[PDB]
Parts: structure tokens; sequence; C-alpha cells
RNA sequence: UAAAGUUGCUGCAGUUAAAAAGCUCGUAGUUGGAUCUUGGGAGCGGCCGUCCCCUGCUCGGCGCCGGCCCGAAGCGUUUACUUUGAAAAAA
């Protein structure tokens, strides 16, 4: 309906419901002009850890910034439809591998493994926005990113916070927690 | 004093140093609502303006520039806003 | 410190400063072994057990003794962590 | 440390870490774009663009708002100049102090400041010849210098 | 001008165990630097540490013990076959039943000691002990 | 030759013992900031260990109703580095 798949195949009857209600929301309320362009890539339903569920919804990258401003607006009626479940919006960044002795144009920044795995972090929190990386190096070697979102939107939007860090470590596989600093700003 | 919280400055001690050598990088300056009591219009001046920010559509002339932050003239206000 | 065999060999096993870790020479005659007496938690009298600590003579020549006792019977309890 | 001083000064400007857009800034990017052509019609450096921006329209940074800079920003529709304007403003002040070294032959110290600032061009026109946005050709000299204004 | 950087890394937090600090700021910060921090951690010479994410290069706060008497880089990295590392090992650490030559093989940035098991020289970083 | 760390790459010295150019610019020389892949799939031992995988398009063998799995060529950022291999008179 508008699920737009990037390779030639079809989305799944869950993927083509969200899509549709998408044109729920399209044909009945007034952000209709600011949904017909807009396209959606991929849609995903993601077990975190205790009795939660999360949806993920993958996004034309060029497309982004027009959800970026209907974002909490759309977020509500979407969140409300399938109650329990968190939505979050995340732009489908394509992700080239490092270019090695064995394997054409130069490889830009903007589609390398970090810069995705950053990117998606910054549209992953939308309402808060990022005030500081921290990695804690534990003992062990493995990374602990520390992700500190900003003051305003706390009350808004903390309650998506173990939920973030489950959609980010079941994306990337890097464990992270979202901290709120109140001494700055 | 050996040991000190490196990773969590107290808002007293970040504020107090120099902005390159805080914990992370952060600037003095801000943006500022001025408006004269003249004009309708809420310009946007930077701080440390260091030109001769007008009112478009002349009614006065808002700050004129020093070493650091501009003098706003007598008769103006300024709210600071951030995000 | 242990043989082949699993043996401890060494004729002593030294102190080290319960702050900077730095072991204690047989001739520091700076160093200092504290007793820190323990409280019962209503009656407040000396129980017969204490929390003993002991500092190289080098960090108490850099006077930061004071605070190193002060963070070890602050993370023991002895001390309010309000303070 | 500074090149061609002992002064070991440490005023540098100081970004904030949040890349991202403030709220308030109601110019979109194009407009911001359109403002930066106006400047530069007028006859102004990406130097003094920025300024202009940042002080009377709360344009924190071109780069933060758009995705580009002000100088890709005047290069890609041509409004940039030929030659670099921090190369011209050392070729520029190169011709003020041998001008006024003309009629001041005892002024020593400014020729030693003028051999300053002429390894300061030097310098510069080697750098911008390894990146080719001058041409290999080209080589400042002084008594050349003049009709480079 | 800063050339060196795992030198600035290693000479700080050298300077500061010498004095007892309990952690220490590290104000640029490289991959080299992280992966041979790691290293000085898994056979327990500095405590877990910390990388502070500006959107510049880093800057790292090393949580210390007083285990480590002295890290150290050897510039300039020099390339160290199979062969030659008993005699930097020979050289360059306080005895054979500890100290650690750190040295960047193609596998990775390792002990010397894994650098035998693995069968892979390379250059020298520096060492501690 | 060692002793000579009294030629100092390992490894010396240069305030006063011998020693830093009067000062600065400056070309070759030398040295040069950060940044560009990671998570897991397969298996064993008692949460941690040791292994296989994460480039693509002309000629045939474990097979199948023009191609699927795989074998052998040839193109594949370029070097230093490290590991292996060939080859390198004996005395």
């Amino acid at each position: 309906a508008k699920i737009v798949k990037p390779n030639g195949e079809k989305p799944d009857e869950f993927e083509s419901g969200i899509s549709q209600a998408l044109l729920e929301l399209e044909m009945n309320s007034d952000l209709k002009a600011q949904l017909r362009e807009l396209n959606i890539t991929a849609a995903k339903e993601i077990e975190v850890g205790g009795g939660r569920k999360a949806i993920i919804i993958f996004v034309p990258v060029p497309q982004l910034k027009s959800f970026q401003k209907i974002q909490v607006r759309l977020v509500r009626e979407l969140e409300k439809k399938f109650s329990g479940k968190h939505v979050v919006f995340i732009a489908q960044r394509r992700i080239l591998p490092k270019p090695t002795r064995k394997s054409k144009q130069k490889r830009p920044r903007s589609r390398t493994l970090t810069a995705v795995h950053d990117a998606i972090l910054e549209d992953l929190v939308f309402p808060s926005e990022i005030v500081g990386k921290r990695i804690r190096v534990k003992l062990d070697g493995s990374r602990l990113i520390k992700v500190h979102l900003d003051k305003a939107q706390q009350n808004n939007v903390e309650h998506k916070v173990e939920t973030f860090s489950g959609v980010y470590k079941k994306l990337t596989g890097k464990d992270v927690n979202f901290e709120f600093p109140e001494f700055q700003l | 004093p050996l040991a000190k919280d490196l990773l969590h400055p107290s808002p007293e001690e970040e504020k107090r140093k120099h902005k390159k050598k805080r914990l992370v990088q952060s600037p003095n300056s801000y943006f500022m609502d001025v408006k004269c009591p003249g004009c309708y219009k809420i310009t946007t001046v930077f701080s440390h303006a260091q030109t001769v920010v007008l009112c478009v559509g002349c009614s006065t002339v808002l700050c004129q520039p020093t070493g650091g932050k501009a003098r706003l003239t007598e008769g103006c206000s300024f709210r600071r806003k951030q995000h | 410190m242990q043989s082949n065999a699993g043996e401890f060999v060494d004729l002593y096993v030294p102190r080290k400063c319960s702050a900077s870790n730095r072991i204690i020479g047989a001739k520091d005659h700076a160093s200092i072994p504290m007793n820190v007496a323990e409280v019962d938690k209503v009656t407040g009298r000396f129980n017969g057990q204490s929390k003993t600590y002991a500092i190289c003579g080098a960090i108490r020549r850099m006077g930061e003794s004071d605070d190193s006792i002060l963070r070890l019977a602050k993370s023991h309890g002895i001390v309010s962590q309000n303070f | 440390g500074r090149m061609h001083a002992p002064g070991k000064g440490l005023s540098q400007s100081a970004l904030p870490y949040r890349r991202s857009v403030p709220t308030w800034l109601k110019l979109t990017s194009d407009d911001v774009k359109e403002q930066i052509y106006k400047l530069a019609k007028k006859g102004l450096t990406p130097s003094q663009i920025g300024v202009i921006l940042r002080d009377s329209h709360g344009v924190a940074q071109v780069r933060f708002v758009t995705g580009n800079k002000i100088l890709r920003i005047l290069k890609s529709k041509g409004l940039a100049p030929d030659l670099p304007e921090d190369l011209y403003h050392l070729i520029k002040k190169a011709v003020a102090v041998r001008k006024h070294l003309e009629r001041n032959r005892k002024d020593k110290d400014a020729k030693f400041r003028l051999i300053l600032i002429e390894s300061r061009i030097h310098r510069l026109a080697r750098y911008y010849k390894t990146k080719r946005v001058l041409p290999p050709n080209w080589k400042y000299e002084s008594s050349t210098a003049s009709a480079l204004v | 001008v800063r050339m060196n950087v795992l030198a600035d890394a290693l000479k700080s937090i050298n300077n500061a165990e010498k004095r007892g600090k309990r952690q220490v700021l590290i104000r640029p910060c490289s991959k080299v630097i992280v992966r041979f921090l790691t290293v000085m951690m898994k056979h327990g010479y500095i405590g877990e540490f910390e990388i502070i994410d500006d959107h510049r290069a880093g800057k790292i706060v090393v949580n210390l013990t007083g285990r480590l008497n002295k890290c150290g880089v050897i510039s300039p990295r020099f390339d160290v076959q199979l062969k030659d590392l008993e005699k930097w090992q020979n050289n360059l650490l306080p005895s054979r039943q500890f100290g650690f030559i750190v040295l960047t093989t193609s596998a990775g940035i390792m002990d010397h000691e894994e650098a035998r098991r693995k069968h892979t020289g390379g250059k020298i970083l520096g060492f501690f002990f």
C-alpha cells in the first residue's frame, strides 16, 4: 500500500497492515498531504528483554527529514493502534563494507559502518537529541555506550529508554544505555 | 587532591574552566532575542556580535562591537534563547 | 613467589598502601597504620573489632593521607555518605 | 605555538557538541544559500559572509543549517574568487608593507616583517599547488603583485 | 607539535600513577591508544577506563591501581621478527616472569606472549610492567 | 679487540666541568593530529576457552528437468611490514 520494499519482493501482512494504518491516518486526519509522498521501505517487530515488544519502521533516507517534522504527532496514532508496543522511525542507511586488498568508486563516509551506527542512534530517540556519548570499556573488554539525551523531553520519552537500548542492541549488537545529564542543560 | 571525579565535573567547576579545557568542549556565547521599543520586530543577535546589527526598517542601531560581548543600546531588552 | 610445586618461598609477603597500592618497604618509617574502631548501630560503643588502614610514607609526605583515610572510611560506611 | 611569533595563544573558536540545528531558526537551507549569494554579490569573503550571517540572522554555522560550507556554496555556483581569500589577504598585506617600505629604507623592522609575510605567502602558495586550486605555473613575485589587488 | 599521540597518552598515565592518582584524563584519543589500554586492562595493570566522545578526537579517563610500575612507547615503531622479540623482552622488560611488550601485528595490537602462540611478528608500539 | 655508556642505534653528553649558532626566516633532509567494520551463524571441552564462513565473471565432475551446488584457469588500489615457501659453493 505504502510499503515500497528495496528488493523486487513483497511485504508481510503485518507490514502491509502498518502501511494501510498510514493510509488510515492519510484519508482521515489533516496530515494527509504530509503522508502522500512519504513511502516506507520496511518494518519489523522486535521482542526486547522482559515481557515487552517494540515496532521499528525503516524509512527512505531523503524522506527522513519530512518524518522529523511530524514525528510525535504520527507516533501517537500508530502507538495507540498497536497499544502495548513502542513505534520508532529510522532511515534505511545502506552500509558498504571496508574496501579490502582483495576487492569502482570511493566508499563515502556517509555509507560507512560507524556513520550508519551513529546516524541510526541520532534518529532513534528523536524528540530528545544526544548531548554526549560516553563508552565504558569494562574489565572483560566489551564496550557499553552511555548516550546522554537532552534534559528537555525527559518526561516525554523516559519510558522509551529501555526500549531504545533494546532497539539499538537488536540492530547493531552494541550494548547501550540512555542517561539524562541534569547538571548542565 | 588525588581522587577527582574527572568524568563528573560539578557544574560550578565546569563553568569556571576555560571553554576548550572543559571535559566536553562547550562555548560561553548564546543568541539573544534583542527587541528595541521603537520597532515591532524581534531580531536574533549573537552575544559576541563584533558588527553593528541594525534595525531592518530603521528605528535604531541595536548593538555596538567591543572586545568580548557587544553593548546592547540603552532601551533594548534581551532573552537568551536555547535548544 | 610460588615454585613449580606451588610453595610460598619469599620470606615475608609485604603490606601495601590502602590508598595507592604501593608496597610499604621494611624501612619506610613515615608509613602510618591506623585502627578505626566500629560501633553498635543503636548503643554507640566500641564492639572490639576495627577497620585497619595502612598508608605508605610517600602519600603521607604529599599530605593527601587525610583525603585517602576520608575516602577509605566513606566507602567503608564508617563516615556519612552525605558528608 | 604561532608560526612567525613566540606567542603561545589559545584564542580559538569552540563549536558546541550538538551539530544538530537549533529550533528557533526559521530560515530553510535554500534561503540561507540565497542570502549567502546576496552577500557574495555585494563583494564579501566567506569569512565576512559567515560573520554577517551569525550576527544579524542567528545562523551559527552554515554547515550545520545546510550540508555544505560557505566557499563550497560560492564555488558550486561560481561566486567564489579565483585565488583563495587568505592568500589574497597576505598578498594584499605584502603590497601594503612594500608600498610603505618604498620611501622608508630606515624601517628595518618593516623589512623583517615583510620577509615573514613573504614566507607566509610562499608557504600557502606551495600548499594550494599540491591541491591544484592554483596553477602550477603560478608564483607570487613582488613586482607582479600590485596587479593582484 | 603533537606527532606520537600514543607517547602523550602513556607518559601522561605514567606521570599520573607515579603521583598516585586514582584516574587520569588523556586528552587526545586514537584507536591505537584504546587497543593498547585494553591490552594493559586484560592483564589487570590499569582499571576499566572510559572514552569521552566529543565530535573531534576523544578524551579517555583511565581508572588506575598501583600495579603499573611503568608503561612507555618505543618511537620509532621498529619492525620485529619472531627472532628479535627475545632481544627486545631481554633489554626492554624488567624480568621474564612479567612485563609485556605491546607490538602491532597484522592479527592485531597485542602482547609479545600472544605474538608467539599466533606466530606473527610486527611493529613494537610500547611495553608495560 | 674488550674493558670504552671515554663515539653513546641499543646508550653519552652541552647552566657552572669541553660544549646551544647573536637572532630569525628558509629550500632539500628528518618528523607529522583524529577518523573509514562489526556483530553473530556452525561445532566441541569444563560463564570462559580452540576452529570453518561473512568479493565476482571462460573450461568440466558426486548430480539434475537453458541453469542451480562445486573443480581448474585469467582480471582483481599500489608499497613497506610480518609469517611461510622456493633458491642460496664447499671449507
